[PDB]
């Protein structure tokens, strides 16, 4: 019968998914902050594009950097917005969304909360100026790379390089001696380190919550 | 996923 | 100029969320909410009709075409049916874990379009239409639109249509109805499949324009000038012919 | 646009 052969393929229906162990509110945070990280992402690309240097390197490797360095250029804006605004107090995601920790009532989010807090806190700790955070995050970008290589590997070398000795001049500066100079430079470099383990806990809470690489070190 | 947003993006 | 004056130059200025507090928390949760079983409620519709019979032999642009025109008939007809079985046309029955009261609802254009949803329900209840009615009614929701220029398979399209249409003939029958409240049934639940034009334009008017104000221009203001010129129109009035049992 | 990605996605697929 052709209306039994309806009844058969009608589908089940399908659930909202709404959970209402899960405050409006903190559903309305996680939601608009995945958007915003959406639309960071896109953002961080084409600034990318527009770093001297960039452009020249091979596009499979260019599409891979940004693969990689992607949150490592969100959480490190975040850091330095936060430091900025609110003295490592608060995560001062956007001018209109600025989040409390202690309003985030499920624990494994305040954790979160609290360990994006720390690279804030380190760049308010060090004092870090505007010069040595924009050599400091484009070196960001350039801090992992696949254990299968790069096509343009020799060119990303030059290039890291070259952003390493711009920030050793944000740093000079400051007018420190140079053993002030060579403290900071190695403060500045375990920071940049410190990302690594940073970006894959945030990056492993988010996927959590939601559902082949060599990471570069400047000290072994 | 993120990889066609940055296709995207990096593209245009 | 210096490599750190560059960097200064080219540092993107910062996003903003588009935190509208005019939007209740409560609001916000059930468009978004809605918006994202929508996009899994239109792909089960896309996986439904490709095991309705018949509709894999119309040419697979055809097939494409009948989807696009059709999501929102047969999800606003589910929605009303489910509304219609669960609380007897009182509330939107979206999903079982999503069941809106239309009066703890804040503004009145989403009253209206939930009065406009709930018509849809009161008169599936008012009828007391079978799901076997239901079933044959859907499917022929699914074939209500055609391109003005016609289908590739159009003369495939107008013989499964009338296949349907009496297979909706049968489904009344087996109600065990008197024969001439079956020719006024017939009649009554095609101007329902009629109505249907009206309240999925109404709708999509609604949904788009909410969308556009309260998540696009306050969550994504930078997609606009792309979404607003993708919707230009290729013809003057359209190219969809709205099929209708009473002209 | 948009709803035609998700359409031609899951009528291919
Ligand atoms: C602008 O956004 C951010 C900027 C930033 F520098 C660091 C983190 C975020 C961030 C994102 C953004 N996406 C795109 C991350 C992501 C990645 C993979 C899968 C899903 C989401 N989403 C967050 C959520 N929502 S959640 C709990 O994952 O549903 C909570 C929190 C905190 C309040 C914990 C933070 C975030
Ligand atoms: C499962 O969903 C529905 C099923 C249904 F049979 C009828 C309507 C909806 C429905 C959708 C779903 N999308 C995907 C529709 C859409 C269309 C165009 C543009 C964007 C979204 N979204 C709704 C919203 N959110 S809104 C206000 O547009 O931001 C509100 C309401 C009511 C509470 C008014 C209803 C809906």
């Amino acid at each position: 019968t052709l209306v039994s052969a309806l009844e058969t393929i009608e589908p089940e229906v399908l659930y909202a998914g709404y959970d209402s162990s899960v405050p409006d509110s903190t559903w309305r945070i996680m939601t608009t902050l995945n958007m915003l990280g959406g639309r960071q992402v896109i953002a961080a690309v084409k600034w990318a594009k527009a770093i001297p240097g960039f452009r020249n390197l091979h596009l499979d490797d260019q599409m891979t950097l940004l693969q990689y360095s992607w949150m490592y250029l969100m959480a490190f804006a975040l850091g330095w917005r936060s430091y900025r605004q609110s003295s490592a107090n608060l995560l001062c995601f956007a001018p209109d969304l600025i989040i409390n920790e202690q309003r985030m009532t499920l624990p494994d989010m305040y954790d979160q909360c609290k360990h994006m807090l720390y690279v804030s806190s380190e760049l308010h700790r060090l004092q870090v100026s505007y010069e040595e955070y924009l050599c400091m995050k484009t070196l960001l970008l350039l801090s992992s790379v696949p254990k299968d290589g790069l096509k343009s590997q020799a060119l990303f070398d030059a290039i890291r390089m070259t952003y390493i000795k711009e920030l050793g001049k944000a740093i000079v500066k400051r007018e420190g001696n140079s053993s002030q100079n060579s403290q900071r430079f190695y403060q500045l470099t375990k920071l940049l380190d410190s990302m690594h383990e940073v970006v894959e806990n945030l990056l492993n809470y988010c996927f959590q919550t939601f559902l082949n690489i060599k990471k570069l070190l400047f000290h072994q | 996923g993120l990889e066609d947003i940055i296709r995207k993006a990096l593209m245009g």
